[PDB]
């Protein structure tokens, strides 16, 4: 998962 | 937004969407290319193809279950192009490059016709 | 096997089945979530939920056009999922976090899971 | 376009  | 993004969902989607057509699961549509049969799902037709777009955004085609392409696309062209647009992944190879190119620009797939002609040029 | 593979194609293609969503374009089932009511394609929950993978599958669910959910599932944290099956972003606040990760749980959703179970774990 |  990541900050898009 | 404020969303949190899972890097590989879209590749784990469409590897999920091959499986699906492995299995003949859920597939809606036949693609004939002359003598040859290709079962898929209309859905990821359209959004790999202008053409499919164009065909399945049609308030009388949308219902077809058979769909028959020019009789002058390659059946081997046209699977390999199925298999990218269900895998990402192009068997592009200097004996069928060119059945591919025509087959690209016949279903307006443009990043593949752009590669084509990359490849093509570089051995010009 | 010796393919060239394009990096974007599965983003493209999961963005173009957003868009046939958006656009209610060949969606083949309705899920109920109580008073609410959510129009999707059967192949891209069946690619996301290991819940709508066994109901799709089943032999006489497949044909249903209507999957109504357990009465304890909250419709805010089914539409955060649908959005996150179309889209890999997920919505997670404070305020949606418990409702969502019971909402994956339930639609096995294992990824999604995995995250509440992180966030929540921090707070605590 | 990239070798996988
Ligand atoms: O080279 C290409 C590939 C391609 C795919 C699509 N697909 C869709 N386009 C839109 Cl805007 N919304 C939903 C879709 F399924 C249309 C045109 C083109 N041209
Ligand atoms: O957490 C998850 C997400 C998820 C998706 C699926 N989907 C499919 N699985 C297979 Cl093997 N082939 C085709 C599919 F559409 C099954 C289980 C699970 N569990
Ligand atoms: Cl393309
Ligand atoms: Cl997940």
């Amino acid at each position: 998962w990541v900050i898009p | 937004d404020s969303c949190i993004q899972f890097t590989r969902h879209a590749s784990d989607v469409l590897l999920n969407l091959n499986r699906l057509r492995s299995r003949d699961i859920l597939t809606d549509v036949v693609i004939v290319v002359s003598r040859e049969q290709f079962r898929a799902h209309k859905t990821v037709l359209m959004a790999c193809s202008g053409l499919f777009y164009s065909i399945f955004t049609d308030q009388l085609k949308c219902n077809l279950s058979v769909i028959n392409l020019d009789p002058e696309i390659n059946p081997e062209g046209f699977c390999i192009l199925l298999d990218f647009m269900y895998t990402s992944r192009l068997n592009l190879r200097e004996g069928n490059i060119m059945a591919v190119m025509a087959t690209a620009m016949y279903l307006q797939m443009e990043h593949v016709v752009d590669t084509c002609r990359k490849f093509i040029k570089a051995s010009e």
